[PDB]
């Protein structure tokens, strides 16, 4: 045949992929932590975003941390060989490095450690995309007025907010990120790459949305997501 | 308005 | 006129901007850190690259940690009204949400804190990349065989490796991310946006290079970079 | 190769 590229990953296999989407609502009462308002309308957004991106999705409501880690293993002992991709999207509390389960934290680095390119060979090579929605300290953004790979490598963390900062959420619109992620999915995945989305996304969290609140140390505050990429290629949900 |  | 579309930043500024290079090779006796080996054609490299990019290039070398700080406070206070954007390539050694200058640490948040959208006005909305040369911890990968915008927004963190990892220097031909970075951009700068830029620096990294080493612990192992976007719009060093 |  003519010359060929190897730029994107490839995105044909026989199914997109998993996305497993944990949402976490409601608390134990001991942890002294508070429900999540808003957070059945993100978790809707994305069944219905990455149902049209053609992915198998999973939703799973309020797991303790012992839950999180069991699906997580499980899934990651899974047959991905059919799958071009798998897509995990973490609703909950938060700190840096940490999401809550309904009971306790989990660490991040863990869950991600199973798919590992070592230890989930079925997704070694492919893109394995975590998209969280959860705090990541206490930080508040005033605003300005204007042979081998790597086995960590394929890895993009999607993050709803900078680091070592809050992650703001509407009670009744959904977070400020997660809206906007499926709002520009829906918009652009049959046009832009990943990455081009997700900057998109950056864009639209950063000037579209602004904190109102009666204490003035919440109010008028502002957010940036983080793009975390250790892609390797370029990714691009349609395919032909 | 809420934080996470 | 006709239809106008506003998805990248502006780029055709009188100036491309600065792009501060410091290179740290060594370091006072005192702490103990070894030299740094290579990192002389890095900074070559560098210069060469950016000065192709038409950046106001300024080296500097062997740097404390004092100097460090005055020099990226006085670099704030320039007039960057006529730039398109603010480049910082740091070479030395580090850890986690640190680089060292030549008689102690510098915490990267300190840094970038000084070109923050409210305290360096003239870079506000313009795109500030931060590139990274220095350990992020001492894990080594085996590898696998195959109104108001944020005072954060508009900063990229281009890091030579994954956060927790050590970053991996050649003493003869320079760190695997310098080499592998400069090489892509000056193959692709004139063609492609730059996440898909740092995009090949990931696959480059991650597929092309491999420790040797006589002690079993450094042997054998790999490295991924990790891009760390907090920017608004797409990069591209080209114009018209 | 060495480390940094
Ligand atoms: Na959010
Ligand atoms: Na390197």
């Amino acid at each position: 045949s003519g010359i060929s590229l190897d730029n994107s990953y490839k995105m044909d296999y026989p199914e997109m992929g998993l996305c497993i989407i944990i949402n976490n609502k409601n608390f134990h009462k001991s942890t002294g932590m508070t429900s999540r308002s808003g957070t059945d309308v993100d978790a809707a957004n994305l069944r219905e975003t990455f149902r049209n991106l053609k992915y198998e999705v999973r939703n799973k409501n309020d797991l303790t941390r012992e839950e999180i880690v069991e699906l997580m293993r499980d899934v990651s002992k899974e047959d991905h060989s059919k799958r071009s991709s798998f897509v995990c999207v973490l609703l909950s509390h938060g700190e840096e490095g940490i999401i809550f389960g309904t009971n306790g934290p989990v660490d991040l680095k863990k869950i991600g450690n199973f798919f590992r390119g070592d230890r989930c060979r079925s997704l070694t090579g492919k893109p394995k995309l975590f998209i969280i929605q959860a705090c990541r300290g206490t930080e508040l953004d005033c605003g300005i007025e204007t042979h081998k790979i790597p086995v960590e490598a394929d890895f993009l963390y999607a993050y709803s907010t900078a680091p070592g900062y809050y992650s703001w959420r509407n009670s009744k619109d959904g977070s400020w990120f997660i809206q906007s992620l499926c709002a520009m999915l829906k918009q652009y995945a049959d046009k832009l790459e990943f990455m081009h989305i997700l900057t998109r996304v950056n864009r639209k969290v950063a000037t579209e949305f602004e904190s109102f609140s009666f204490d003035a140390t919440f109010h008028a505050k502002k957010q940036i997501p983080c793009i975390h990429s250790m892609l390797t290629k370029e990714l691009y949900f349609y395919h032909h | 308005d809420e934080v996470d």
